[PDB]
């Protein structure tokens, strides 16, 4: 599936996962195409944090879904 | 890496995000994660709003921008007081 990575800047990165995918996984894609080191980041939806050990599937994230990243 | 601007934009990004884990938020659910994410949104609303104030520093007369700068970091400054209120108590 097809998801959106949002930024602060508002820059918007589309990364292909899947529900197993863990959240370790999705901070490791963006730094595939990015660069951004997985320990400089920080994943968040509805208010909450993402934890690498949770999945995807965990936190219900659907298509289409908008994550934000935060650097630190 | 060195300083750096930050656009009208992102300072909304910034704030609307930390108004929206503030909301989430729960002394005794909302575990250190949650929590230490939260400070870093925090500390970041507390350097842009400085950054703000250098743009106003530099402001010429008659500026038109200088109202958009001050109105920005008003918001910054509200909910950086928010996480006074509710993280600490005042």
């Amino acid at each position: 599936m097809q998801i959106f990575v949002k930024t602060l800047t508002g820059k918007t990165i589309t990364l292909e996962v899947e529900p197993s995918d863990t959240i370790e996984n999705v901070k490791a894609k963006i730094q595939d195409k990015e660069g951004i080191p997985p320990d400089q980041q920080r994943l968040i939806f509805a208010g909450k944090q993402l934890e690498d050990g949770r999945t995807l599937s965990d936190y219900n994230i659907q298509k289409e879904s908008t994550l934000h990243l935060v650097l630190r | 890496v060195t300083k750096r601007l930050h656009t009208l934009e992102e300072v909304n990004n910034n704030v609307r995000l930390l108004s929206e884990m503030l909301l989430h938020y729960s002394q005794e659910d909302s575990s250190d994660g949650d929590r230490e994410l939260m400070k870093e949104l925090f500390d970041q609303c507390e350097n842009k709003r400085r950054t703000l104030f250098k743009l106003a520093s530099e402001t010429e007369d008659n500026d038109n921008s200088l109202g958009d700068i001050l109105q920005a970091s008003d918001n910054l400054s509200r909910v950086i007081n928010s996480y006074k209120t509710i993280i600490e108590g005042q």
